[PDB]
């Protein structure tokens, strides 16, 4: 059965690409997953420098 | 009514109401920031009795 083969093989040929695509796709989501928590880091980030400005303004003010 | 300068802030005295400048800065009456209660900030207490 040579068509027998061919449609086993061409399965083959599927599994690989549908395979692929979803390693990009997790791969790409991932990723996008860790921008955000980048994104996310910078916010905390800023949050801190400014609770540490804050406390600058009244330090700096009673050493005036 | 006055000019005087206690604890190195220049007062005035407006009706019943005391004035007192920054620590330094003679010429600045308004507070530095609202976001902590600073320690050279300007004195505008009133007297009530």
């Amino acid at each position: 059965g040579q068509n027998a083969q061919a449609k086993m093989i061409a399965a083959q040929t599927a599994a690989g690409r549908r395979q692929a695509m979803e390693i990009m796709r997790q791969t790409n989501i991932q990723n996008a997953d860790l921008s955000l928590q980048a994104r996310s880091k910078l916010e905390e980030a800023s949050a801190e420098l400014t609770s540490q400005n804050m406390q600058k303004v009244q330090a700096i003010g009673s050493i005036r | 009514n006055d000019v005087f300068f206690f604890r190195n802030r220049l007062g005035f005295l407006s009706g019943e109401n005391i004035i007192l400048s920054r620590t330094a800065k003679y010429f600045n009456f308004y507070p530095a920031s609202i976001a902590n209660l600073s320690d050279d900030d300007p004195i505008d207490v009133a007297v009530s009795t």
